[PDB]
């Protein structure tokens, strides 16, 4: 729970 | 040293305004940034600064103790090491803390991409 | 992925060899890695376990008392908070100890990029 794009 | 004095610079800036109004930190935050707080995890400067908000305390001063510091990478970013002490609601009994920030160029300053925060019992 | 996992297992494995024979920690670093000790500052896999081995103790033992982990930049890398306790010798009290990595992914595997470390006192 920790994302980029 | 130079990035210990850029790193302070930026520091003292960042905890100059969490301990007049942390709820006003937005701005050192983006949307990619991340706060482990005593395990807590935070994405964006919303939720970021939302928690650092919900600190359950009315005053906060930050005295740092140690604070070390070193370019992340070749490109500019920096990545700095805080040991200290956090003192709350005017009470003389320090609160240690250690803190590790990343920071990310923007203009003469920085923004904050990660922020891991911990207690440090003394 | 699991930065936490990753974390875990590589912090274990690095204060592993530190207290088993610390001489062997070069393959962990590279040509570019800095490690600020306390105040000295080396560049470099030679200087930094130069620096480790001249550390006049016979036996040492690292226990953890915290670990935190969040991907560095969307690439890759990682940063890793510690704190915890260091034992020195036949010493029955520890010392208080925290440290950052700044972990590179050699391919299919790690190497420090970034070692701040500092002992913390009350």
């Amino acid at each position: 729970g920790f994302s980029f794009g | 040293l130079d990035f210990n004095t850029l790193a302070q610079n930026f520091t003292q800036f960042y905890y100059n305004q969490f301990d007049t109004d942390r709820s006003q930190l937005g701005n050192l935050y983006r949307n990619e940034s991340m706060l482990t707080f005593e395990t807590s995890q935070l994405q964006g400067a919303k939720d970021i600064v939302e928690k650092l908000v919900s600190l359950p305390f009315q005053k906060v001063q930050h005295r740092i103790t140690t604070l070390d510091a070193q370019p992340a990478s070749p490109y500019g970013d920096v990545l700095v090491m805080i040991t200290g002490d956090l003192l709350i609601d005017e009470e003389q009994n320090p609160q240690r803390f250690s803190q590790v920030f990343h920071l990310i160029p923007d203009g003469n300053s920085y923004y904050v991409f990660n922020d891991i925060f911990r207690l440090n019992y003394s």
